[PDB]
């Protein structure tokens, strides 16, 4: 659970980062 | 003492313009050095009209190159006769313009024109006496239409008591070479219409029909299309550059030619095409070079004279003729054809006489007909126009840049209009 | 989560920032095209201007010929 | 950085943009000048006439 | 006029030594790299009598760049641009977008703003993979996010490889195509398309070879490319650089999956007897057994073809040959689209290698065609990766890696949207 | 019979000073080794002007040359035209001012102008009558700024009579050679105020710019630069050291270009200047160098004239010469530049010819415009001023021998209340 | 133009054998301490004066004296590759050595070399006669390299004073460390490194070692390597007393243009562009690009960000074939760069200098011959977070006590333990309120 919350918090931000240029 | 200066724009419009300056300048007499070696005086008499006198006796033309991309300038300048332009007036851009004529009229025109418009007023102010520009450019293009278009305009806004001679080639179902040919030659003739004096119409369909059929030629290259063009523009200002018995210049064939405003596109031709092999046989006298050039298929164009009218036409002569041996040739074409010709216009024909045939030749004659059959060139473009634009396609190509979806309503009913024009004289 | 609320309201000031810096941005480049081209025809207008006094003092001198 | 850089751009081009201003202002006082002593030469030519 | 190549994944990285194989032959440049300005496209002049190429080769597996570092032309690229890992993404799109991508993209993002620097005239990016890889999938869309948010208004050209419906070597390469296509739909700016399957036909047909290797797939798609390049190094008759293409083909944003093809390619056993003139070698482009994608045009619409012909070839019977095309019967372009021709002409034939196969041709045509028949690949897509999907079969790799349902599912629907906008565009 | 007495200090003018030489020995044909060996003679009548005979032909240059390293010394006399500098007229100390202004003005230079003083003065009574002082250097250094201007105090107290040429580098903003430019060149530029009877301003930010656009160079090191204001430099005396029609020397050029007497700070030019790939492409004349002259980037001093309304101007020419065309064309500018002009004048313009031409070139010329658009080559340097200067940077180096911040105050208020003055007579 | 050099301590006796071999290497010195007569580079007689001052036939005497308390390493020089070169009485070595102890090293044993040391320096000042100023080379670390080095710049600062004082010191990297005692060691000596050294020029042992495995991939360096790179930039920012240039930049350049107070002489250095003998000839060593290796922050000689703060000034010496042309148009395109930000104070914080010759290179060595290069100088306000490290892993240690008695029991007492702490704090107070 610790290493799927660490992907999931990379993924997300890169994701928020993905918005923001679009 | 009637200047005019050359501007050529975009890769069709500087083959041809080159191809123009090593046949002037050998009409001339002039190497690639720019030293003079010809044998009469009257060649020497206006060589200001389209050059320059640079130090210890160079001549440089008067001519600016203009296009985005510098691929056209560096093949120009190693070409032949093609060491004598200046620097200067070299111009180029880096990117090129891609067809878009959106890019080429706003993206890039809008950053290399405050440079070509510096050139240009240089080299027009340099002179004495402006009769018109001679703009060489093409209209299926984006580099060489779009902007060589909004420089047409700048130019119109500029001097706007001077002649303005355009050369375009157009597009057709047989020499369709871009895939936005109707949105590049609509817009452009949106304009062109507005702004340039004359308009000479040219293509490359009927081109290659007069090289294979009344040329006889295994295979032609660009090189002799472009030197047919360049023979024909040659041929158009004699006038100036050499005494005649009944001389006429660029104002005294749009005020004879143009009897409407809106009406100043051309078909022209040029006598005689001769193929090689079959001209050691014939015999050149005025009525073989009239009827070789109401030839309806000598024409320049894909436009068929026998399916319009004349408004009216104008045959420029050159070489020691007969005056009245040339107006009754033209008298009996009006007499025969007298259906075709325009009857609400007496003598629908104007000839004018230079006294100095081309370089070779003993004679020479150059047609210029403004007729109304040109509506189905136009029509070969707008119906294009609405089939590629009812979907829209290629379109977000051009909003991009900053046109917007009513520049080509606008495009097209312009076209429209003038098209209808046209078939009301006819 | 201190740290999260901590970062989250340093981002929540930085888009404010970011939209008055935009709005900002958006006036300048428009008010500064708008006066370059109207410069450019004020130019225009001072050569029209120019060359029709020209003239005019020109027809001046040409009415003390005629007076003379 | 980015913030700190933008309004650095943001600052100069507001410069350029006073330094424009005042030109202009300068171009249009010149032209109201012109102006004015153009209708005065103007009555002028019009009084000598008569 | 300068472009940047760049080679990502076991097919990239292939296709990319073929490529320079090609051009330093081409260009006269000796293996080490000299001369005992149509280079300055492809390679920057550095140093007395050197000269390095415009590309990175990268992949996260240094067993297939060790051999590039090595080998004949281990003296020919600067030493850092040979990027590689150390372990490679395992036909796992996830696994080379999310957990191994995040190291070394922003080495070569780095590298790939330094040659931009080194730079001055900047045509586009082309970048080359086979989406039904991990490393080529993942990878590739990581690095095609990042180069548009960087650049966004410079051509990319992505000469990507999908799979055939028959001669396949994975099985999760459905699943990786699929989650390649839905960003290379937006990414990208131009896809031209190749299949292994097509490319082997042709091979058994066209050059008689019985049992073909990835030698000769490599050799003759390096020659498309070098044909379709041959516009910026060689001054011809009519000029088209990469921005007339996107703008004479790609109607639409999201039409941009082009087919490729390329004739002749005859063996120089027959081109002693064979009659290559422009009107047969144009009929023989426009055949459906020389197209190097695994498709029956013939069951779609043309929208617009480019043709890019080399060497002794002239313009009025290229013209001629065209209207022999657009007379024909068989083929037939959409009702809005009268004129669909893009006709480019250069002067410098095509080069062969010694060792090589093809033979030293006079003239040679290259084509690039938009289509509405390209998306029955994208159907077949679907289907077979429906097929696996209807029961969660593979998703424990992608899922424990870092994926989730939801993207699988978004990928779907866009293929599913984009099937539709073909069938909408084919009316 | 008229001399110019010219003095070197610093790199820059060391260097530049060489330059000068090396173009008035070639004209005078002067061969490096020290004799003469021309051709024609015309050119002997002006020799007393740069040169001093002293035995069979031994001809050496009247000039001064000072700084505080012979790291220079060194450089120059190693240089070509280096062997007819006089030996005796190197005064150097091996020390070094270092950027400052203090130590180049109130120590080192305080204890050298005591010798250097001595030579000048040798000269000055070696030269039976003279015609004034001619100062070459920078203002943004150590020993270019400090000592040559504390020689310009010493020259203006002992010899009221004279005027003082002052061919002063600037700093520049963009091109920014060393740290401390703001405070040399406003300790400099306030105490030239008082004292130079004509200072003519350059920089290099310009001088890139021409080498970039008119002479199509690729890198302009400075052995071009310092070739230009070489050229520049020889011209600005032709009409003293030739014969003409309308001669015009030192003072001449003084009162017709200065009418206030703190307006004393001119911007300078040089025609023609063009590639030598573009050499032959056009024909020198009147026009074109005039055209040339009057431009917005035909002037070394880096302010951009267009903002700026010319006060007075004064063209120098050079050659055979149609003084009709020349006047007319210096009316022509007048009358179609007139918003740029300031109308409290009659005559903004004076032009003046000589009759040999320099060598190589036909026909040449030379501009010195007193325009007001320097009043922001002085706001560069004031805004600095005030940015540095506030938190008092670098200070502790300045106020280390003996200076006091008032005077840094002071400095101030004269570059403000001079550019408040231009600004108010624009 | 002279100047002399003297070398103190472990690191700086290392640093000189390798910076004292590079130089004859440039002036074509044999390797015992003469000039071939058969053959010959360059020319200048004046070159060599700077550094090798001749009295004999051909045999040059060089201008550094090699001090150091333990007789280990001056005699390893005096076995080594130079006998006949270094004059036999210019390498001093005492019987014990400091051992890693201030106050040994400052008020026991170091005191009584310290005379010995200041009556040959007064010889060799004697026998220059332009001499510019002092170079000092020492690890601020260790033993001899700040005790003594702090005496000896104390009593040089009040007999001679007026001349310059060039230090180029190492601190310890922030975590590689070959020392125990080191902070102490440090914050010591910065009392008199403060007000003495007139331009202090840092150096990193890790900062270097980094540098070496990024760049020419030795994947394992050394001293060695390190100091025959350091070697490199002193050679390099001491051609232009030397050779010809078209921008010359000698030592009163350097401290007009990079010193805006007294108390503020802390300067970041790099040089460019530094590449080995495989990846050097497939590279575009152009100008524009190697300023701004030279400027990005990953290849800077000393551990710091330089984005944490803003430059004050930067001085830029060039070798090679570098026109007075891309230099200004890079400089700009490195004030208008999107990631540097420069304090208000200087519009114009750029000093070039240009010379002719071309970077040297030891026989052997990683580093390629190439054309040009540049070394950059800088001073610059994100220094400060290296004093505030060394504070901050000094009180830790002086809170309880440790390692005290070894000072207090030999030289020295507690309250200047105190003032060579506040003097630290003070000096950050400087940079942060410069930061403003
Ligand atoms: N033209 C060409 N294609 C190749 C070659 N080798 C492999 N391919 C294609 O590449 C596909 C394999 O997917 P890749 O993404 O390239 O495999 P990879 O690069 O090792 O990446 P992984 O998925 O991590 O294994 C196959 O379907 C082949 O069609 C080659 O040498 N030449
Ligand atoms: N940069 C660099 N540092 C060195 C070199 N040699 C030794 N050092 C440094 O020296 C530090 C330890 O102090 P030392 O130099 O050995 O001692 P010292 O200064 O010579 O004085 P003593 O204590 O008497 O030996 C270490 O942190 C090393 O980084 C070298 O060649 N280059
Ligand atoms: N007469 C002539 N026509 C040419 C030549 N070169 C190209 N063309 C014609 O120009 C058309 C293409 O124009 P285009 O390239 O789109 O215009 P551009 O982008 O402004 O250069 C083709 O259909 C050719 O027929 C030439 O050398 N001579
Ligand atoms: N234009 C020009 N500037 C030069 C030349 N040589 C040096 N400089 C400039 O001189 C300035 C510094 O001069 P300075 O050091 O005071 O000269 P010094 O006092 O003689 O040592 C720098 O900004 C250089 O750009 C040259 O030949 N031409
Ligand atoms: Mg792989
Ligand atoms: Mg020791």
């Amino acid at each position: 659970d610790m290493e799927k919350a660490l992907t999931k918090r990379e993924i997300i931000s890169v994701k928020g980062r993905a918005t923001a240029a679009k | 003492m009637r200047e005019i200066v050359h501007i050529q724009g975009g890769q069709c419009g500087n083959q041809i313009g080159a191809k123009f300056w090593e046949v002037v300048s050998d009409e001339h007499g002039i190497d690639p050095t720019g030293t003079y070696h010809g044998d009469s005086d009257l060649q020497l008499e206006r060589i200001n009209v389209y050059f320059n006198e640079a130090t210890g006796g160079r001549y440089v033309p008067r001519a600016i190159l203009m296009d985005l991309e510098p691929g056209t300038m560096d093949s120009v300048r190693s070409g032949p006769y093609g060491q004598i332009f200046r620097p200067d007036n070299f111009v180029f851009g880096q990117t090129g313009a891609g067809n878009n004529w959106a890019k080429g009229h706003y993206t890039e025109g809008a950053e290399l024109i405050d440079s070509v418009l510096d050139v240009v007023r240089k080299e027009a102010e340099s002179c004495d006496c402006l009769q018109g520009f001679q703009v060489c450019h093409s209209l299926g293009g984006g580099t060489g239409s779009g902007m060589g278009t909004l420089l047409i305009s700048k130019i119109r806004e500029e001097y706007p008591d001077r002649m303005m001679l355009t050369f375009s080639v157009v597009p057709s179902p047989k020499v369709s070479d871009t895939v936005v040919e109707p949105y590049n030659a609509t817009l452009s003739v949106h304009q062109l219409v507005e702004n340039a004096d004359e308009c000479m119409v040219l293509d490359n369909e009927a081109l290659y029909d007069i090289c294979f059929r009344t040329l006889k030629l295994t295979t032609p290259t660009f090189g002799d299309l472009n030197h047919l063009i360049s023979a024909v523009m040659s041929g158009i200002t004699c006038c100036l550059r050499f005494p005649g018995q009944l001389n006429a210049d660029l104002r005294k064939l749009a005020v004879n030619l143009i009897p409407f405003p809106r009406l100043h596109f051309f078909m022209v031709g040029f006598t005689p095409l001769t193929s090689r092999g079959s001209q050691q046989y014939r015999a050149l006298t005025v009525p073989e070079l009239t009827q070789q050039m109401w030839d309806a298929k000598n024409m320049m164009c894909a436009a068929d004279p026998r399916h319009g009218r004349y408004l009216t036409a104008s045959a420029l002569f050159r070489g020691r003729m007969s005056t009245k041996e040339v107006d009754e040739q033209m008298l009996n074409v009006q007499n025969k054809n007298s259906s075709y010709f325009v009857e609400w216009i007496p003598n629908n024909v104007k000839s004018s006489v230079c006294d100095i045939p081309p370089k070779g030749l003993k004679m020479s004659a150059t047609f210029i007909g403004n007729s109304t059959a040109i509506q189905e060139m136009f029509k070969r473009v707008s119906e294009q126009f609405t089939a590629m634009f009812r979907r829209k396609a290629f379109l977000h190509w051009y909003t991009g840049e900053g046109m917007d979806e009513m520049e080509f309503t606008e495009a097209e009913s312009n076209m429209n209009d003038l098209v209808s024009e046209y078939q009301q004289y006819q | 989560g201190t740290e999260n609320e901590v970062l989250y309201v340093e981002n929540a000031r930085m888009e404010r920032r970011l939209e008055r810096t935009e709005r900002a941005l958006e006036t300048n480049m428009d008010r500064l095209h708008i006066m370059d081209e109207h410069l450019k025809n004020v130019q225009q207008e001072l050569k029209y201007t120019q060359t029709r006094v020209e003239a005019k003092n020109k027809e001046i001198e040409s009415e003390k010929h005629l007076n003379a | 950085e980015e913030l700190r850089e933008k309004a650095n751009a943001l600052k100069q081009a507001k410069a350029r943009r006073e330094a424009l201003g005042v030109e202009l202002y300068g171009f249009q006082q010149n032209l109201a000048k012109l102006q004015l002593n153009l209708e005065t030469t103007h009555q002028n030519y019009q009084v000598i006439n008569r | 006029r300068e472009v940047i190549s760049i080679h990502i994944g076991q097919a990239g990285i292939q296709v990319g030594n073929a490529c320079w194989e090609l051009y330093c032959l081409e260009h006269g440049i000796q293996p080490d790299g000299q001369m005992p300005d149509a280079f300055n496209t492809f390679f920057s002049e550095t140093g007395a009598g050197k000269h390095v190429p415009r590309c990175i080769f990268l992949d996260l597996e240094p067993t297939v760049v060790d051999e590039v570092r090595t080998g004949t032309y281990r003296q020919l690229f600067h030493p850092e641009q040979l990027i590689s890992g150390k372990e490679d993404a395992a036909n796992n799109f996830a696994r080379g977008h999310y957990t191994i991508g995040k190291e070394i993209v922003d080495l070569a993002l780095d590298r790939i703003r330094k040659l931009a620097d080194n730079c001055t005239g900047l045509q586009g990016f082309l970048v080359f993979n086979a989406v039904g890889g991990g490393t080529g999938s993942g990878l590739g869309s990581l690095l095609l996010e990042r180069l548009s948010v960087d650049y966004g208004k410079k051509s990319k050209l992505g000469f990507t490889v999908y799979p055939s419906p028959q001669v396949s070597t994975a099985v999760v390469e459905p699943y990786n195509s699929v989650l390649s296509t839905h960003s290379l739909l937006e990414h990208t700016d131009v896809a031209v398309m190749l299949d292994n399957e097509a490319i082997y036909d042709i091979c058994r047909r066209s050059l008689d070879i019985e049992r073909p290797t990835y030698t000769n797939l490599n050799r003759l798609i390096a020659q498309v490319i070098s044909s379709l390049t041959a516009s910026l190094r060689f001054d011809g008759a009519l000029n088209v650089d990469i921005t007339e293409f996107q703008t004479n083909l790609v109607p639409y944003p999201r039409i941009h999956f082009m087919l490729s093809s390329y004739a002749p390619i005859i063996s120089a056993e027959k081109a002693y007897h064979e009659q290559l003139s422009v009107a047969e070698i144009t009929n023989a482009a426009f055949e459906p057994a020389s197209m190097m994608v695994k498709c029956d045009p013939r069951h779609g619409k043309y929208m617009a073809c480019c043709l890019m012909y080399r060497g002794d070839v002239v313009p009025k019977d290229v013209n001629a040959s065209v209207a022999t095309i657009k007379t024909k019967r068989t083929i037939q372009f959409v009702d809005w689209c009268p004129t669909g021709f893009k006709c480019g002409i250069n002067y410098q034939p095509p080069t062969v290698v010694p060792g090589g196969d093809l033979a030293k041709v006079q003239r040679a045509v290259c084509m690039i065609s938009n289509s509405t028949a390209i998306g029955e690949i994208f159907s077949r897509l679907d289907h077979k990766f429906d097929l696996m999907y209807a029961k969660r079969a593979f998703v424990h790799w992608y899922v424990g890696e870092g994926m989730e349902e939801g993207e699988f599912s978004e990928a779907r629907e866009d293929l599913a949207a984009l099937e539709k906008d073909f069938e909408e565009v084919g009316a």
